[PDB]
């Protein structure tokens, strides 16, 4: 009917197994029987497909999580800056203001998990490392008051990623800690943001960034691992930050990330022959705006003046109809539990597959009811555009800060 | 001496005998509170004191004890992490003891990073890889596409020249799971960092290889993406018997997978200036309508970009 997932022709992407099962295709089976559920539950009930963004559920949950959380999230006690940006990026996509009382107070606390030595840690006393610094950075950034600015202590902040930065390139998460691509991004997202990129402390990044590229086209955690969607959206924003898109085969890239949305369920998988996830909604398909505005500065002709090279529709159906939880909140899959993590990326996922821009070329493609329409992300730093503007104008009148 | 966090005789530290000298320390969450967690009791208590181990930098045997409850309740937690490794070394702790406590953590947790990074600081200290592919291959027969378990695979191997049996675990399970994307990779890590891919012998049995896997599981993306990967290297035009060899399996062995590999190598022959230009174009862009249109239309704007790139270069 007008939703792709619900067509006749949609049976026919079912899972092929060859008469050959293993644990791969079993799991698959399994999902594809839960999600032909949901695709089949209007039919089963005879009722016209509505396709619904639950906002006000999605908000209550938000606002309330932004000042209290259940003993759940006690898994998430050293990751307190990421739970500030998760919903407050869920509160910016979904256009709900922040009270200047709750700006403060996020202000406040996001100081309190600031280490003295720079950077930030994952809650109050914590030490420093670059995943709650790069939540914190970007919290402070969709806040974006003076207050919000001034929080960041820049001079503290490059001593740290000068602190955390490897002779082949590569970064530490933290002091004795691990080095992946996810470092890179962390780094590049907070320094860009900050204007404290001096001349040599991304020397050697995109290059080891590249390294990290491997046979099937995406990007491993390190040099040798398997491609991962989440890996190759650092690999490549990173790389798009250090304007050195180019240290990659964007082409195997292309046809690696295009190939990760399931023809079935319309969502994406983080790896070859995985299960789908709301979460590679915004990793996987947060890939196709970076790769358009790299090959469009490259002057590509071919390139779409309407649409990303995925399948917008069958993501936001996959969205809408599997990941909403009917109480608020957004979740992987169906039968999964709502969280934070996944409220943020379906919402990021959802603004991406419905907002395409290339230049002067300006297509929206909402899918259900038109208050289903979210405001846009930056798929560099995943905040809004607005927010990116208005931090990097604001840190460009500072100077890059001196040894 | 360990009372275990779970035991049902484990006591609050607020009540124990041994701790009566500290006070524990709250966490400073400020006056009007974010994000901010309704820890359980025995939660709130472990984190309390080990707040005021931390602050006062006591470097104690009890000490020590309570990062391992700390560590059970949230094993994510890297300040914890960090302290327990300053303590295995001031304290001069048996390191292979905490290998056996690591061994049983990452057993309960295998998907976490904190754990696995652990690992591997005491494996660098030890200087012993002895026990890893042995516990490796434990962890991947309950997962065997556990990220981390992977990556501590190849550091280990890379690290201590451990390539000999590599490939032979590698066909092993490859068996049990001939989808396995991760074991697919793990092919391409050995052979690539052992022989490589240049000799033509080892090219030419991961080749024959990889199409006897095709046949068998013709809808196998991860055999398909294999084959590209070790060919597109030199390119796919180079090998003029692979097209024709494909397009035998066109009424058997079809799936959107060989239809898009004919794509690509048309494209390939298409930039190497190949006999018949006109003609090669014409099938490739006929592929793309084919693709696009009804065999792979989720990949419909990918396709369509193909096709007018294909057009744009070539006509
Ligand atoms: C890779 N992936 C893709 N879908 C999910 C994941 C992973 O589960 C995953 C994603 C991730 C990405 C960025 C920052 N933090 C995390 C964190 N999540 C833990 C679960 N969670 C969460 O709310 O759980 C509750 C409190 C409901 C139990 C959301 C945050 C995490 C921590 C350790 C490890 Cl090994 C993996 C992960
Ligand atoms: C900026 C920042 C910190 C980005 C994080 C990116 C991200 C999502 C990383 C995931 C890394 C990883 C080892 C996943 C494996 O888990 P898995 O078993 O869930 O992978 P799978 O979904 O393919 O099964
Ligand atoms: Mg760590
Ligand atoms: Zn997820």
């Amino acid at each position: 009917e007008p939703l792709y997932s619900l067509r006749p022709e949609h049976a026919r992407e079912r899972l092929q197994d060859d008469s050959v099962e293993t644990v791969t295709s079993i799991e698959q089976a399994k999902v594809e029987e839960k999600i032909q559920e949901v695709f089949s539950s209007y039919k089963f009930n005879h009722l016209v497909p509505r396709l619904v963004l639950q906002r006000e559920k999605h908000f209550h949950y938000l606002k309330r999580g932004l000042r209290q959380l259940t003993d759940a999230y006690e898994c998430l006690d050293a990751s307190r800056p990421w739970l500030c940006y998760w919903i407050l990026h869920s509160l910016e996509l979904l256009d709900e203001p922040i009270p200047q009382i709750v700006a403060t107070d996020v202000c406040q606390f996001l100081e309190l998990c600031q280490s003295p030595d720079g950077g930030f840690g994952g809650g109050p006393g914590q030490y420093p490392h670059l995943a709650p610094t790069y939540a914190a950075v970007n919290a402070l950034c969709i806040i974006g008051t003076e207050e919000a600015y001034n929080v960041i202590n820049r001079e503290k902040l490059l001593q740290y990623l000068y602190s955390l930065k490897q002779p082949d390139g590569s970064f530490l998460m933290h002091v004795g800690g691990e080095v992946d691509v996810r470092s890179a991004y962390c780094a590049a997202s907070v320094a860009s943001l900050t204007n404290i990129i001096t001349p040599d402390l991304f020397e050697g990044t995109a290059e080891w960034i590249a390294r990290c590229q491997n046979w099937e086209g995406g990007i491993g955690g390190v040099p040798g691992m398997e491609a991962h969607g989440g890996y190759t959206f650092c690999g490549l924003a990173a790389l798009v930050i250090l304007k050195k898109e180019r240290s990659l085969n964007l082409k195997s890239l292309l046809q690696w990330v295009t190939s990760r949305q399931m023809r079935f369920e319309g969502g994406f998988q983080g790896r070859c022959n995985k299960l789908v996830d709301g979460c590679y909604s915004f990793w996987q398909a947060g890939l196709l705006p970076l790769l358009h505005r790299a090959l469009h500065a490259q002057g590509d002709p071919a390139l779409s003046m309407s649409h990303w090279m995925f399948h917008q529709q069958a993501l936001q159906e996959y969205i809408l109809m599997c990941c909403q939880c009917p109480a608020g909140g957004l979740l992987d899959k169906p039968g999964k539990s709502r969280d934070f993590y996944h409220t943020c990326y379906c919402l990021s996922g959802l603004s991406i597959a419905q907002h395409f821009g290339s230049g002067a070329m300006l297509h929206d493609v909402v899918m259900g009811v038109p208050e289903n329409v979210l405001q846009p992300t930056h798929p560099v730093y995943n905040i809004g555009p607005d927010k990116v503007i208005q931090a990097t104008t604001h840190f460009l009148q500072k100077p890059v800060p001196g040894f | 001496g360990f009372l275990s966090l779970d035991s049902p005789t484990y006591v609050l530290y607020r009540d124990r005998a041994e701790w009566a000298d500290i006070d524990p320390v709250p966490q400073n969450d400020g006056p009007s509170p974010v994000v901010q967690i309704i820890y359980s009791e025995k939660f709130r208590d472990v984190y309390d004191y080990f707040r005021a181990v931390l602050q006062r930098d006591e470097r104690s045997e009890r000490a020590f004890k309570l990062t391992r409850d700390a560590i059970e309740l949230n094993a994510a937690n890297y300040t914890v992490w960090h302290f327990r490794r300053v303590l295995l070394r001031s304290l001069q702790k048996d390191l292979q003891e905490e290998m056996n406590y690591i061994t049983a953590i990452i057993e309960e947790q295998p998907k976490n990073y904190q754990v696995w990074h652990h690992r591997r600081v005491l494996v660098e200290w030890l200087k012993d890889p002895s026990q890893e592919l042995e516990f490796i291959a434990d962890i991947l027969n309950q997962d065997a596409k556990n990220y981390h378990a992977w990556q501590h695979r190849q550091w280990v191997i890379q690290e201590f020249r451990l390539w000999d049996n590599e490939l032979q675990y590698v066909d092993q399970l490859l068996k049990e799971d001939v989808r396995n994307n991760s074991v697919w990779n793990q092919r391409h890590f050995v052979i690539s960092n052992t022989t490589g891919y240049s000799d033509r012998a080892v090219l030419e049995r991961e080749v024959q290889y990889t199409l006897e896997m095709i046949k068998l599981v013709p809808h196998n993306e991860s055999a398909w993406n294999y084959l590209k990967g070790i060919l597109q290297d030199r390119g796919l035009s180079r090998y003029p018997n692979l097209l024709n060899q494909l397009l035998d399996l066109q009424p058997s062995h079809s799936s959107p997978y060989l239809i898009a590999f004919l794509v690509d190598i048309y494209e390939d022959m298409l930039e190497n200036q190949c006999d018949n230009k006109e003609d090669i174009l014409n099938k490739a862009l006929e592929l793309c309508e084919i693709l696009a249109k009804e065999k792979d239309t989720i990949r419909k704007e990918y396709w369509r970009y193909i096709g007018r790139s294909l057009q744009s270069k070539h006509s």
